[PDB]
């Protein structure tokens, strides 16, 4: 069984978004679905919840009469149309499934999160450049290696190595945010010195409010 | 609204102790009260419900207890995937709450950092800027001092730091440091050094290369 989310993005303040859940495996008229969200260094807030038909619905004070809840049955989804967003509503969404139709939880699966960034600042995609390794006579056994991404904006980026091939000692920073309002991060390996002649390391980064997709070849010297 | 007070804040404990984690309401819940966990950028997860009832699929070292107004979930004996934010939440009223968590950290036994320290890619340097990296890989505890030095002039203002997660199997941290100068300051010197202190060494180490 899975919840896939999808409308994340970057909206500007007084604008709307509509967010969407659909579920896979099980049978979404049969259960009661709802929004959960997380603020940025903040806890869990319920958002609002939608019964077994489109008017049974209920919403936190502070989105009534802005944020609408709401399901397709015969399209295993449900929608949350937000409307007047304001930098408060910046947040990781979730959609949450319910034990049963006639309660609204506990909540037995989420959904993997869609981030909704509000704000009037421009998107910007990122410039990636290598952190190298040491490739000398005189450096260790182990070695380490990365690619820097620099300057971007919205969160989030995502990053893998090697197409995926490559997850054993993977460390993705998470992003900072720099004096010019732009975030940067970097993602590094170890891996074996004996390898740096042999093995090809790609770094496979994407920024999606940008259409960034881009493939780093990381190399010694 | 229903609030939900949890404490303690903040728990950090090695593997294999147990950990009590209380949740207190405002007013009566009944046993309208379940918990979950959140692991570091997952989704969350259902623990128990009914204040007492463990989830299917969950282990059996996560139990819970309590009704009216106070709580308890227990961890009889952590293990480190147990790293995460533990939330309570009540379905007695509308609103929906939830309490704020509790962060449970993971205290393992001291890992001194591995140290690397990366110049300035070519290519970053047509730009005008550049950024020069440190790395302290997989250590605990997460306090680290990392301190720059450029031509040995200790630097101030011109760094940011970023911590990862503590990971689920081995509940190491890793840390980066990013030094920021522009193309023309970077070029003026020569001898760039990352100096680091922490509980694992003995003495500070320090990773230096020489621009060139």
């Amino acid at each position: 069984v899975q919840l896939l989310e999808s409308g994340g993005g970057l909206v500007q303040p007084g604008g709307s978004l509509r967010l969407s859940c659909e579920a896979s495996g099980f049978p979404l008229r049969d259960y009661a679905m709802s929004w959960v969200r997380q603020a940025p260094g903040r806890g869990l807030q319920w958002v609002s919840t939608i019964g077994g038909n489109d008017n049974a619905a209920n919403y936190a004070d502070s989105v009534k009469g802005r944020f609408t809840v709401s399901r397709d049955n015969s399209k295993s989804t449900i929608y949350l149309q937000m409307n007047s967003l304001r930098a408060e509503d910046t947040a990781l969404y979730f959609c949450a499934k319910s034990v049963r139709l006639s309660r609204p939880s506990p909540f037995d699966l989420w959904g993997q999160g869609s981030l909704v960034t509000v704000s009037s600042a421009s998107t910007k995609g990122p410039s990636v450049f290598p952190l190298a390794p040491s490739s000398k006579s005189t450096s260790g056994g182990t070695a380490a290696l990365g690619c820097l991404v620099k300057d971007y904006f919205p969160e989030p980026v995502t990053v893998s190595w090697n197409s995926g091939a490559l997850t054993s000692g993977v460390h993705t920073f998470p992003a900072v945010l720099q004096s010019s309002g732009l975030y940067s991060l970097s993602s590094v390996v170890t891996v074996p010195s004996s390898s740096l002649g042999t093995q090809t390391y790609i770094c496979n980064v994407n920024h999606k409010p940008s259409n960034t997709k881009v493939d780093k070849r990381v190399e010694p010297k | 609204e229903i609030v939900l007070t949890q404490s303690p804040a903040t728990l950090s404990l090695s593997p294999g102790e147990r950990a009590t984690l209380s949740c207190r309401a405002s007013q009566s819940v009944s046993t309208y009260l379940a918990w979950y966990q959140h692991q570091p950028g997952q989704a969350p997860r259902l623990l128990i419900y009914e204040a007492s009832n463990r989830a299917t699929g969950i282990p059996a070292r996560f139990s819970g207890s309590g009704s009216g107004t106070e709580f308890t979930l227990t961890i009889s004996s952590l293990e480190p995937e147990d790293v995460a934010v533990y939330y309570c939440q009540q379905r007695a009223s509308w609103p929906l709450t939830f309490g704020g968590g509790t962060k449970v950290e993971i205290k393992r036994t001291v890992a001194a950092p591995s140290v690397f320290i990366f110049p300035p890619s070519d290519e970053q340097l047509k730009s005008g800027t550049a950024s020069v990296v440190c790395l302290l890989n997989n250590f605990y505890p997460r306090e680290a001092k990392v301190q720059w030095k450029v031509d040995n002039a200790l630097q101030s203002g011109n760094s940011q730091e970023s911590v990862t997660e503590q990971d689920s199997k081995d509940s190491t941290y890793s840390l980066s440091s990013t030094l920021t100068l522009s193309k023309a300051d970077y070029e003026k010197h020569k001898v760039y050094a990352c100096e680091v202190t922490h509980q694992g060494l003995s003495s500070p180490v320090t990773k230096s290369f020489n621009r060139g």
